[PDB]
RNA sequence: AAGGCGGCCCCCUGGACGAAGACUGACGCUCAGGUGCGAAAGCGUGGGGAGCAAACAGGAUUAGAUACCCUGGUAGUCCAC
RNA sequence: GUACGGCCGCAAGGUUAAAACUCAAAUGAAUUGACGGGGGCCCGCACAAGCGGUGGAGCAUGUGGUUUAAUUCGAUGCAA
RNA sequence: CGCGGGGUGGAGCAGCCUGGUAGCUCGUCGGGCUCAUAACCCGAAGAUCGUCGGUUCAAAUCCGGCCCCCGCAACCA
C-alpha cells in the first residue's frame, strides 16, 4: 500500500557524520540525522556539508529523514 | 627581521590535535616570526561558520598572550582562508 | 582425552544462553510503552522502523518490534510483546503483538492476517 | 631441561657418549597440587660508565612530522647482592 | 586473558578466571586473477643508433571556444 | 610625574654587553615540479636599524632625550 503522509520539506546540510550521514537543518524548523537515498547513493553524488537539499519524513519520526533531491 | 612562517588549522583539528599545535604556533611567534594561520576548509570561498572562526578565534584567544592577530580576515580567498598572525605589538 | 582424566572432570554440555531473556521462558510478556519512536536500520538496508520501549510486568525493560504497516501506539499504551528479533535492527529481539491489549490490528490488511490482529472482513 | 652459553689460562662442578666385563634385582614411566630454574626490559641499595641509546634538547624533512635522517644525550646497557 | 574475589609483587604488574551484551560469521591451507614504490626472464621503431619531420611562419582542414536567428546532429585520453 | 620589555623590509625576527656594506622566516612578484591545483623546490624584489643630540677610524649594535607599541601595572567599585 504505503501510506502518504510522507513529506519533502527542504533544509541545509548542516553536519558531516559518518557513513552518509548528515545533521541537514530544515529550512522549516530544526534539522534532523539525514541519512542518504540509496538511490542517491547509487549514482554517487557526494554531498557537502552545507547544501540546499530536499528531504522525506515520516510523521512517524519527524527527527529522521532521507536525503531527496541532490543538490 | 620578522619571518612569515606558517602554521595550518584544518577542520577535525580540535582541542586534541589542535592546542598541541598551538603550542607550535606560539614556537613560531616566539622565534620572532609572524606566523600565518591558514585554514584549510573541506569547502569553498564560504565554507563554512563553523570551521574557520572556532578555530581561528580560539587560537587567537588562547595565543592572545604572546601573540596576536593581525586581522581577523573573515573573508576567504578560495577553499581557504588566512588567518595573519603576528607578534603581538609593543605601542 | 584420556579416560583417566575424564573420570577426574566429566563432559560437560554447555547451557544454552536465551535469545528472549525478558520473557522468562513465557510465550509472550505485558508491559507498559515507555517511549514510541522510530530507528534506521543496519547495512545494507535503510528505512524508519517502529520500535517501542516497553517496561514489562516482571521489571526488565526492553525494546520491541511494531510490525505492519501503520500503528496507533503512544506511551502508557499497554501492549502483548513475544520473541522475535528483527535482524537489521541490533537489540531489538522482541515483536510487539498487533490486536492485543492496546495495540490495533493492521488497517485493510487481506493477507496474513492473523499475524497482524485483523479481523475477517465481512464479505 | 628450557632460558640460553664463544678470546686465552687455572681452580670448583653438572650432564652426555663409547668399550669391556662385574654388581644390585623391576629399584620403572608419568605427574594434579608443591618446589626450583627462567631472554630482554623494568624495580631497590651501592659501585661502574668507553661505545650504544628509551626520555629529552637542538638541526632538518613535511601540508603537518610529537617520527623515519643528522648533532647531542639521561635512565639503561656493565659489577655485587 | 578483561572484571570481581584470592594468592604473589616496593612498583610495573603476574597468576587463577567469569558474565551481560553483540554478530553469522571469525579462521586454516590451497586455486584463478588483479595489484606491488615488488621482483625475475622476454618481446614490439619502446629506448638506443640514424635520416627526415611536427612545435615558429603563411595558407588548407577538423575540433574547442566565442559569436549568431541559425551557425544542424554525432565522434572527445592512447582508441575524438 | 609610575613599573616591564621592545622600535630593521609589507608583518614578525636575528644580527646584543662580543661597534666595520642588515640577513633570517611568513607574505609580495616570478621561475621550477604536476595532465592540472594544493603542497613543495630554485629565485629576485623589499631598509635614515624609531627619531636626535652625543661620540668615533667606522657605532646596527655605542649613551641620553623626543616619541611610539605592547607588558602588567590602572579606570583598583
Amino acid at each position: 500500500a504505503k501510506e502518504k503522509d510522507t513529506i519533502r520539506t527542504e533544509g541545509v546540510v548542516t553536519e558531516a557524520l559518518p557513513n552518509a550521514t548528515f545533521r541537514v537543518k530544515l529550512d522549516s524548523g530544526p534539522e534532523i540525522l539525514a541519512y542518504i537515498s540509496g538511490k542517491m547513493r547509487m549514482h554517487y553524488i557526494r554531498i557537502l556539508p552545507g547544501d540546499r537539499v530536499v528531504v522525506e519524513i515520516t510523521p512517524y519520526d519527524p527527527t529522521r529523514g532521507r536525503i531527496v533531491y541532490r543538490k | 627581521v620578522i619571518q612569515v612562517k606558517e602554521i595550518k588549522f584544518r577542520p577535525g583539528t580540535d582541542e586534541g590535535d589542535y592546542q598541541v599545535k598551538l603550542r607550535s604556533l606560539i614556537r613560531f611567534l616566539e622565534e620572532g616570526d609572524k606566523a600565518k594561520i591558514t585554514l584549510r576548509f573541506r569547502g569553498r570561498e564560504m565554507a563554512h561558520q563553523q570551521i574557520g572562526m572556532e578555530v581561528l578565534n580560539r587560537v587567537k584567544d588562547d595565543l592572545q598572550e604572546l601573540a596576536v592577530v593581525e586581522s581577523f580576515p573573515t573573508k576567504i580567498e578560495g577553499r581557504q582562508m588566512i588567518m595573519v598572525l603576528a607578534p603581538k605589538k609593543k605601542q | 582425552a584420556t579416560v583417566n582424566q575424564l573420570v577426574r572432570k566429566p563432559r560437560a554440555r554447555k547451557v544454552a544462553k536465551s535469545n528472549v531473556p525478558a520473557l522468562e521462558a513465557c510465550p509472550q510478556k505485558r508491559g507498559v510503552c515507555t517511549r514510541v519512536y522510530t530507528t534506521t536500520p543496519k547495512k545494507p538496508n535503510s528505512a524508519l522502523r517502529k520500535v517501542c520501549r516497553v517496561r514489562l510486568t516482571n521489571g526488565f525493560e526492553v525494546t520491541s518490534y511494531i510490525g505492519g504497516e501503520g500503528h496507533n501506539l503512544q506511551e502508557h499504551s499497554v501492549i502483548l510483546i513475544r520473541g522475535g528479533r528483527v535482524k537489521d535492527l541490533p537489540g531489538v529481539r522482541y515483536h510487539t503483538v498487533r490486536g492485543a491489549l492496546d495495540c490495533s490490528g493492521v488497517k485493510d490488511r487481506k493477507q496474513a492476517r492473523s499475524k497482524y490482529g485483523v479481523k475477517r472482513p465481512k464479505a
